[PDB]
Formats: C-alpha cells, structure tokens, sequence
C-alpha cells in the first residue's frame, strides 16, 4: 500500500458521479457521454460522491455486473471496490448491483434511465458375482509394479538461494 | 513479468500462473518415503517422492501430509513441496516470479512469518503475498460481502466477510472434511462387504465418493427409499473389471457433514456452524450474509448440498430472511481463481512484499502488508 493508480488519485475528489469499466484487469474510466449505457458483457465500478453539510464527502461505491460478464471482470470489480473504499479510508458504503436487480439508489443516479446493450470488452483471462478381493489386489499391484520413477526431477537439497535476514 | 499463484491445501496443491483461468498443476500435497521391503536399502536410491508419483507408488511408500487441517505443520516437507511445485510441475525459476500464496483463516502469526521467510530466503522470490483462502473464493464469486463455506480435504471453515474483510471473531473451524468422508465411506463399504482398507485401494474409495455420493434433501426419507427399493443403487466398475453395487452409502457418506456424530465427532454440522457464525456477527450485516452464502472447496461438490443447506439455514433463520446459496461449478478452484484475479490487477503491483522490503524488515512485515 498505497495503490498509486492514476484513477485512484482522481476518485472522489469532488461531488459527482464517476464510472469505470473493468478492462483486462484494469480500472478504465468511461467517457462521460456514455454514462448510463452499460455493456451487459462487462462489469463496472461506480462512485457517487456527495457533499455533506459538515464539509466531508460521502461515498457510495457500486459494482455493477452484466449478465454476460466474465469471472475475471466481476471478481476484479469486487476487488477494485474494496481497494477504492480502503483508499477512501473505509468511508464508502459498498453495493453489489446485478443487471435486472439494481437498487433504487443506483437507478436514480441516471436521470434519463440506465440502458443495457449487448457486448463488451474481452476477458483478461489468458454382474460379476461375489466380490473377489484377492483378484482386485493382484490387479492393483500389477499396475503399481509397472510404474516408473520420473528421471527429470530437479532434486530438493534444502539449498537457500536468498539472503538470510538478520535483525539490527 | 508473470506472477505465480500457489494455493496449498491439506490434500491438494493448486498452482499456476496469475492471469490464467485455472491452475495448471493440481496434485497431491504429499511426500512419500519407501517402506521396508525385507532388505535394508542400499543407498543412491530415490529416498523420497512428491505429489503424483508418491500417490502412484503409495503401495510401497509411507505418505506424509505437510499441511494438517489447512495449517502447515511439517515445514521441512512443505519446503520440499514448494520446491517440487516450482521446479518440477510449473517448471519455473522462482527468483523470476512474484509469488502469491494462500493461507487458512486464523493462520497463526508465526506460520505467516515462516512462509514469508522461506519464500525469500530459500526460494529468493522477487516479491510475495499471502491471501486468505475464503476471501479469495468470495472475490472469485464477484462479491465483497458474504459468508463462505470452505470445505476441502482436511478442514471446513465458515468465514463471514464484510466489505472485503473477514470477521475473525466469527470464523468457525471444523476438523471434518473430505479425508474424513473418504475414511467413513471406506468404513461403510466394509460394512456392506467391500473391504477397501489398504493404501492401494484408497483411490477407489475416493473415486466412488466423488462420482456416486450425494446429499439427500431429507436424509431419513432417503434411507427409507433405499430400504424399500433398489431405486437408488448404482453399479460401479472397479479397475480390474469387477462390478460392485452401492446403495445408501451414497448419501450416508456426506450426511456426516450435517451429522458429524456418524464418525463419532461431537461437533455441530455445517448448517449449524454456518448459522452460529452469522449469529456472532452484527445483526445489521446478517441479512447480507444470509443472502450470500458462498460454497468453496472440493467437499462442497456433492450434488444436492446447496439445496440441503438452503433448507437447513431457512429452518434456522428468521422467516423474514432471504437465504441464498451460491455454488459455482468451478468451486474446486475458486480460491485459486480469486488469487489469479487479484495478482493480475493493475492495482496489485504495490501490494506485493518486495525482496528489498523483506531484506530490510524481515518476516514480521507480513503482518503489515498482508492484511
Ligand atoms: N466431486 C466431488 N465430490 C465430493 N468430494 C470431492 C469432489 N471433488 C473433490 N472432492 C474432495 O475435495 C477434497 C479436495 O478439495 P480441496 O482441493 O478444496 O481441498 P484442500 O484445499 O486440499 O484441503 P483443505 O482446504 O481442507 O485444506 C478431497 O477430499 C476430494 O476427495
Ligand atoms: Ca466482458
Ligand atoms: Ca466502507
Ligand atoms: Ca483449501
């Protein structure tokens, strides 16, 4: 720690809505003119920042999961959410938003109504009668007898390759 | 620069490359040493074997498991496993790769330190990190809040997690898992007249377990069906072509998860420990836990277990609760997949413990950086 990512540096600095899309294990801002138009094959992270009368900022973090998003995208959205909350000193309330089941609050961020569209960025992932036990045991042993040891092994010698730490 | 992810369990190593969607190497977490065969050996001989080989040669080896109930207890043999994993399964030079390791819930402080120490001093990794297994599984399911049921070969945990972090005071550990279920299935098959009790036969018992066992939705009803008809029986072909028949052993075996007294353990079953864990958490977050019960690990793979858990938790919980059980098909690897995703993030680069940080601070840095 800390995360030094450029988008973290921008996150929650002033009141407003910020949206990022998970793209190949990164958090990439969504162009503001496309806010509200969600690819159902993707996952997003949304930060709503609100000015409190006490001068502080209030934070709600929503991670939105499209029906067709890949496991790397949904997992990354969840992790980025934790990381952003921690960066914001734990003050953000976290919300999981699933396509078709979003909270009233999330839906309310989008005054023209959020819309879905198919597609998205590609995943970042790169009988025989009574049991005759003696017969079974003989078979198993025959199978075992025929097993040959691997000859290609790097042997473990307990060699230490790194530097031994000494307290000062 | 590619990071490695190693998820070390009681029974199986899952190891691979960050960014891949599955571990490239999955193999028994065992070291085997030859049994006496009538003559004293006889040196220059391979005096030890690891993983797949050890398993194949089990008939003439004594096997040791360095991890017991998810905790590393034999450090010498653990180092052997790690060495074998790097050099002989992944075929990499560890000094070239940041390495993400996993740990059990409530892993002792001294253990986390020794893992750190070994990675840097033995294997000279350039960087490393240690993550909690259940938390990785939760992340893999695309959640920051839920309660994980993680059940493997040696240990079962209930781990409640809120907004990204486990709640340690509410974690429950049960030393009952897949190996106990295999032992139990061996016992009740012996009861039926099939005595699969030697090490040579052990893999047959595990295979029957993984292929034919299931959790009954209503156990005692199921027992009555099995007594009243042959409708639940299955034939099973042994490696020598012999065919055996099994009946109520199919669902008696994993019933043990719900009724540990079947193998003489006094513990509550996994539905009760799940409930007890939730009840140790703040009332205000319980609703979120009930709605996000995530199953992880190979011993959660029994058909019917999710529905059975859904039923039992529903009976225990206030009627006002939305109960949901999440059981991904890939859940034998959900810990590993979560690690793969985490170690791949653009934001993860500064989270690693670097060699330099270690060389300056020593093993205790793990408590501050891996948290
Ligand atoms: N389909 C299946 N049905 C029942 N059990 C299964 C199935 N597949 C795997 N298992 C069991 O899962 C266990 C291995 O799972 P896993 O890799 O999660 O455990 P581990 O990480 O080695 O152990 P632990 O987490 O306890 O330390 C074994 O007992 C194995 O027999
Ligand atoms: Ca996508
Ligand atoms: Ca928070
Ligand atoms: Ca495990």
């Amino acid at each position: 720690m800390v995360v030094e990512h450029p988008e973290f540096l921008k996150a929650g600095k002033e009141p407003g809505l910020q949206i990022w899309r998970v793209e190949k294990f990164d958090l990439v801002p969504v162009p503001t003119n496309l806010y509200g138009d969600f690819f159902t094959g993707d996952a997003y992270v949304i930060l709503k920042t609100v000015q409190l009368r006490n001068g502080n900022l209030q934070y709600d973090l929503h991670y939105w999961l499209g029906n067709e998003c890949s496991q790397d995208e949904s997992g990354a959205a969840a992790i980025f959410t934790v990381q952003l909350d921690d960066y914001l000193n734990g003050r953000a309330v976290q919300h999981r938003e699933v396509q078709g089941f979003e909270s009233a609050t999330f839906l309310g961020y989008f005054k023209s109504g959020l819309k879905y569209k198919k597609g998205g960025v590609a995943s970042g992932f790169g009988p025989t009668g009574p049991f005759k036990r003696e017969e079974l045991l003989d078979h198993l042993e025959k199978q075992a007898k025929e097993f040959k040891d691997r000859e290609d092994l790097v042997p473990y010698t307990g060699e230490k390759r790194g530097k031994v730490w000494v307290p000062k | 620069t590619t990071a490695l992810v190693c998820d070390n369990g009681s029974g199986l190593v899952k190891a691979g490359f960050a960014g891949d969607d599955a571990p490239r190497a999955v193999f028994p977490s065992i070291v085997g040493r030859p049994r006496h065969q009538g003559v004293m050996v006889g040196m220059g001989q391979k005096d030890s074997y690891v993983g797949d080989e050890a398993q194949s040669k089990r008939g003439i080896l004594t096997l040791k498991y360095p991890i017991e109930h998810g905790i590393i207890t034999n450090w010498d043999d653990m180092e052997k496993i790690w060495h074998h994993t790097f050099y002989n399964e992944l075929r990499v030079a560890p000094e070239e790769h940041p390495t993400l390791l996993t740990e059990a819930p409530l892993n002792p402080k001294a253990n986390r330190e020794k893992m750190t120490q070994i990675m840097f001093e033995t294997f000279n990794v350039p960087a490393m990190y240690v993550a909690i297994q259940a938390v990785l599984s939760l992340y893999a399911s695309g959640r920051t809040t839920g309660i994980v049921l993680d059940s493997g070969d040696g240990v079962t945990h209930n781990v409640p997690i809120y907004e990204g972090y486990a709640l340690p005071h509410a974690i429950m550990r049960l030393d009952l898992a897949g190996r106990d279920l295999t032992d139990y299935l061996m016992k009740i098959l012996t009861e039926r007249g099939y005595s699969f009790v030697t090490t040579a036969e052990r893999e047959i018992v595990r295979d029957i377990k993984e292929k034919l066992c299931y959790v009954a939705l209503d156990f005692e009803n199921e027992m009555a069906t099995a007594a009243s008809s042959s409708s639940l029986e299955k034939s099973y072909e042994l490696p020598d072509g012999q065919v055996i028949t099994i009946g109520n052993e199919r669902f008696r075996c994993p019933e043990t998860l719900f009724q540990p007294s079947f193998i003489g353990m006094e513990s509550a079953g996994i539905h009760e420990t799940t409930y007890n864990s939730i009840m140790k958490c703040d009332i205000d977050i319980r609703k979120d836990l009930y709605a996000n019960n995530v199953m992880s690990g190979g011993t959660t793979m029994y058909p019917g277990i999710a529905d059975r858990m859904q039923k039992e938790i529903t009976a225990l919980a206030p009627s006002t609760m939305k109960i949901k059980i999440i059981a991904p098909p890939e859940r034998k690897y959900s810990v590993w997949i979560g690690g793969s995703i985490l170690a791949s993030l653009s934001t993860f680069q500064q989270m690693w413990i670097t060699k330099q940080e270690y060389d300056e601070a020593g093993p205790s840095i793990v408590h501050r950086k891996c948290f």
